């Protein structure tokens, strides 16, 4: 849920941050106090093909779909020089030395990948 | 031949008489290793609650309310006692065994 | 699962008393034997049909769970509230689609005609007839006053 | 094995017309049979 | 004939006779009358059909039929310097994904260009969606008045590429057209559920194992067409759904001709007393398509022993199995009639649709 | 992994589209099925009595506190939904999905508190 | 500093860790979950 | 964050009169004012929202961003 009201301006790592949040409709005390985080899901308590025994649940795609429980995770890399030798750049192709096998190695303008860039499995 | 409950306990499926003795009509008496709440609190005392060398049966971990009915404040607290007893229990289970 | 948005283990709910699992978020790791002889050993040795009958107290371990316990209650109970346990030849049909079995034949039945609860259940069992007589669950003598 | 999930497949196939649930309601004594409750306790309160 | 008996529109209009939401409207939309999108609840009573033929059109309708929905193009989100830092990319995709757009041009465009000078949390609201793109909106495709998100003090919020894409709702709930609001059989009996005795039971007479209804009266809401054309846009929404349905029949009857060929979709074997079976396997087809099959091949051949399908969660198809007392040519005819049947049912339904709601 | 405020744990492994997701005759339909199997054993009463209450708070438009050792009638609670139109239990008339077979019993669907635990299958 | 002896015992040491257990190759972990539609000898 | 353009459970756009609806039982609390003993039913169906369980409960308990940060 909204576990800081900062967390744009914050470097969090594993921190979830979920869109929506409902006051319950059978509120507590304790919520005058904390902010609510969860949805007031409509439940049905029905056997529905038995893909809800031993503690499972059947979610509702749309449900999924249109945002429940649905937020955004944020993790981050980190670093730190270990002296003069070493500095952020995209590596020298000429001199490359002990390099990393497929590791794309490409969109890492000025060392760095750009903001708003996918960043998959391999990449560098 | 319509109450899910029961057709759930009765059949096997899950739960059982306990279970809903405890959720419809009362809890009764907690133990806690075959005895009622001693007074651990102060000398005779089971709880704040209580009034030192109490004699209702009350006192000592007896629950009039079900589940269903609503407990009272030290109700709860007893019945709070035997479940974290239960889990204690089940937290020495993986070790010990 | 040629599903990509789904990256949980599934199996079914009767094989979890094989592990002592549930679904409250248990994990359970997976390797497949790629070796020849790791895989004729799997097929021919640690298949879960070995440890159907308990090592432990040489009585299945396997059977009906909640829903389905429930469920073979509700089907073979001989009178639902709304009166006799009867279905039409087309959900009787339909209790036999998800079987993966081979379904039985219904050309003797119109599409009026009003099959038992326990007739649909023998149908079933006529593949692996067996001969079985106990009291039920359901019969207990605490409820019997 | 198989049989165990056919027939699990025949019950749950039934059970998806005849539908099972539980409710609040299910948990909840009629006033009278409270009183046959209440007036149990009351014995044992007075043996005690 | 009378397939469709009669339908009935009701419109969900603000009623600014409450005194809030009148000066609510006013303040900050300056709205004082019903917006140019509105929901119309339709309830159709349809008679002589089977059940099967008409859930399979209230889950058309619901999800299987094509729709648009207002997406960003990859690349649309512009990122800049001083953007919002609390509406990401993905917060305000999915806010403009559901707004539902009755749009009958798909070479729209928009753009969400707004600014925060002020000291105070402007929202966006989806009048600040300008359109730059194509034909002139001539009646607004989606309602002025949804909640985009919020902007902090000097934050901005470009989005220079919004456009409309097309989809079902089943992979997508973005494109969940009908949403349903009734659905009950008039031919079966109901107890007076309010009693004790019948308040745990569904309420018909008649147990759902044995009962076959053919008289329902089904409600489907849809949340954005035009008010002044309900009636044409309601229209075009059913005759839309009859057509999704012939066209999938209308694939499956193709595979059945082709039966003479062996194809994957379809298989048969020939059983040990003279039985065929009829395996049709088809990959992402869904419960309605099956349920029409099985219900209308058991209609038309009573003594059928047997006939099942299985949409199974996982494998993402439909598998149809038909096991009779008939030759593989008998068969294949008998199931092609089938076919028909449920094109003739659903082309009468679209008939009835065209001279019903007029 | 999805939980209730009553600490009923649950993994969610299934997607019905809307479609397929059982529904009254109102048109509501749930979005999670939970097992009626849970409750027996857990003996998580308090999520049922929510339910009912929701029940009624939705149709009201009021949120109610529902704190711990308020006075409690469940009878009372019961009569307040038949009054509001409903059945003395939250039972409605649910009509199954896929198939669009009404169910024989009555399926008790009201709204719940829902919290998404911080496990993501993901993640693990 | 670790000498060789205490390298041995305990769990965490070379024999309860690394001779009567081991890390393997092509393994893989998740979260279980249930599906009716599943023969009991199968897995998804 | 903010209320959502559609109902969760069954995607009818709530999110259409959300914008009236704030501001309408803003003006409705500041006349009366338990905290929540009043009954939004009919201020709720005043903007055209049917008798839902899941839409009004996600309409009238949702939590706005901007009255927390
Ligand atoms: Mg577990
Ligand atoms: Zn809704």
């Amino acid at each position: 849920g909204w576990y800081c009201f900062s967390w744009p301006y914050r470097v969090d790592m594993n921190r979830f941050f979920q869109f929506y949040n409902e006051m319950p409709l059978v509120k507590t005390i304790a919520h005058n106090y904390v902010i609510p985080n969860g949805l007031n899901t409509i439940v049905a308590y029905m056997i529905y093909g038995g893909y809800n025994q031993e503690d499972s649940v059947i979610v509702s795609q749309s449900f999924i779909d249109r945002g429940g429980f649905a937020g955004t995770f944020y993790r981050e890399e980190k670093v730190e020089l270990e002296s003069d030798i070493e500095s952020f750049g995209k590596p020298d192709p000429l001199i490359t030395k002990n390099l990393k096998p497929g590791a794309n190695y490409e969109k890492l303008v000025d060392g760095f990948v750009p903001v708003g860039t996918v960043v998959k499995k391999g990449d560098i | 031949e319509t109450n899910g409950l029961f057709q759930m306990v009765a059949t096997g499926a899950k739960g059982s008489n306990p279970n809903m003795i405890h959720i419809m009509a009362g809890i009764g008496q907690i133990e806690i290793n075959t005895q009622r709440i001693q007074p651990q609190f102060s000398f005779g005392r089971t709880l704040v609650y209580y009034p030192r060398f109490a004699l209702e049966a009350q006192a000592y971990g007896f629950i009039c309310n079900s589940y269903i009915a609503g407990l009272t404040s030290p109700e709860f607290i007893f019945g709070e006692m035997n479940g974290r007893f239960d889990l204690i229990n089940k937290a020495l289970s993986t070790s010990s065994t | 699962l040629e599903n990509p948005k789904i990256s949980t283990f599934q199996m079914n709910v009767s094989a979890c008393a094989w592990y002592n699992a549930d679904f409250d978020g248990d994990q359970m790791n997976l390797w497949v034997p790629w070796s020849v002889m790791s895989r004729v050993e799997a097929e021919l040795l640690c298949s879960v049909r070995n440890w159907f009958i308990s090592t432990k107290s040489s009585g299945p371990v396997n059977g009906q769970v909640q829903d389905s316990t429930v469920g073979s209650f509700l089907l073979t109970r001989t009178n639902t509230p709304m009166g006799k346990n009867v279905m039409n030849k087309l959900h009787a049909m339909g209790l036999f689609q998800t079987t993966q079995t081979d379904p039985p034949c219904f050309a003797n039945y119109s599409p009026t005609d009003l099959l038992d609860g326990k007739s649909v259940v023998s149908m079933l069992l006529r593949q692996t007839p067996i001969n079985y007589q106990r009291a039920p669950t359901w019969y207990s003598e605490v409820y019997a006053p | 094995l198989k049989m165990i999930f056919a027939t699990q497949q025949l019950a749950l196939n039934y059970v998806r017309n005849a539908g099972f649930t539980v409710s609040t309601a299910d948990m909840l004594l009629t006033p009278e049979a409270h009183q046959e409750v209440q007036e149990i306790i009351n014995e044992l309160l007075l043996e005690s | 004939e009378k397939i469709f008996q009669n339908v009935e529109i009701k419109p969900f209009l603000i009623d600014f006779s409450n005194l809030f939401i009148k000066n609510a409207a006013k303040k900050l939309f300056q709205l004082e009358e019903q917006l140019p999108l509105v929901p119309v609840n339709v309830v159709m009573d349809f008679k002589g059909i089977s059940r099967a033929a008409v859930h399979g059109l209230s889950r058309v309708l619901q999800d299987e039929i094509p729709n648009y929905m207002l997406d960003i193009k990859p690349g649309g989100y512009k990122i800049e310097d001083s953007t919002d830092l609390f509406m990401t990319e993905q917060f305000i995709r999915n806010r403009i994904n559901f707004i539902p757009i009755y749009a009958k041009n798909e070479t729209l465009v928009f753009a969400l260009r707004s600014l925060n000078n002020s000291c105070e949390v402007k929202t966006i609201y989806s009048r600040d969606l300008i359109q730059v793109a194509g034909p002139k909106l001539k009646y607004p495709i989606f309602n002025p008045t949804f909640e985009i998100g919020f902007l902090q003090p000097g934050k901005s919020l470009i989005i220079e590429d919004i456009y409309i894409k097309k989809g079902i709702g089943r992979k997508h709930a973005a494109f969940n057209l009908a949403v349903k609001t009734h659905f009950s059989h008039l031919d079966i009996e109901q107890y007076p559920t309010d009693k004790k005795e019948y308040m745990a039971l569904s309420g018909y007479k008649q147990s759902s194992m044995t009962s076959d209804p053919r008289h329902h009266r089904l409600g489907l809401c849809f949340p954005a067409v035009p008010l002044p054309h309900i009636n044409q846009a309601v229209r075009t929404y059913l005759k839309n759904a009859c057509r999704i349905i012939i066209g999938r029949i209308q694939s499956i009857q193709k595979i059945y001709e082709n039966f003479e060929e062996p194809q994957p979709e379809l298989v048969l074997f020939s059983m040990d007393e003279e039985k065929t079976k009829a395996i049709i396997t088809i990959k992402d087809e869904t419960h309605t398509i099956g349920n029409l099959l099985k219900t209308y091949i058991y209609e038309m051949i009573p003594d059928i022993s047997f006939v099942g399908y299985q949409c199974v969660p996982h494998k993402q198809e439909m598998v149809l199995t038909i096991i009779h007392k008939a030759s593989q040519e008998d068969l294949i005819t008998l199931l092609e009639k089938s076919i028909q049947n449920i094109i003739q049912t659903f082309q009468i339904l679209e008939k009835n649709v065209d001279e019903l709601i007029a | 992994k999805m939980s209730s405020r009553s600490g009923n744990k649950g993994i969610a492994a299934l997607a019905l589209p809307t479609s397929d997701m059982p529904f009254t005759e109102d048109g509501l339909q749930p979005d999670l099925i939970v097992n009626p199997h849970s409750h027996p054993s857990r003996m998580t009463n308090g999520q049922m009595i929510e339910t009912t209450v929701g029940l009624a708070n939705a149709l009201q438009g009021v949120v109610t506190d529902g704190t711990a050792f308020l006075p409690i009638n469940v009878q009372l609670l019961s009569e307040r939904l038949a009054q509001e139109g409903l059945r003395f239990n939250g039972c409605q008339k649910m009509f199954n999905g896929q198939t669009g077979e009404y169910f024989d019993a009555a399926i008790f669907i009201g709204p719940t508190y829902h919290q998404r635990l911080q496990k993501f299958v993901l993640d693990d | 500093a670790p000498s060789i002896m205490r390298r041995l015992p305990r769990k965490e040491g070379r024999i309860r860790k690394s001779l009567l257990g081991s890390q393997v190759w092509s393994i893989s972990r998740s979260t279980i979950c249930g599906n009716s539609d599943l023969h009991l000898d199968e897995v998804g | 964050m903010l209320i959502p353009v559609v109902c969760f459970t069954c995607g009818f756009p709530i999110g259409t009169y959300a914008a009236i609806f704030d501001k309408a039982r803003t003006e409705y609390i500041k006349t009366k004012m338990a905290s929540l003993q009043i009954e939004l039913k009919d201020l709720i169906t005043a903007l055209g929202i049917p008798m839902r369980v899941c839409c009004r409960t996600h309409l009238i308990t949702t939590l706005d961003y901007r009255k927390y940060y």
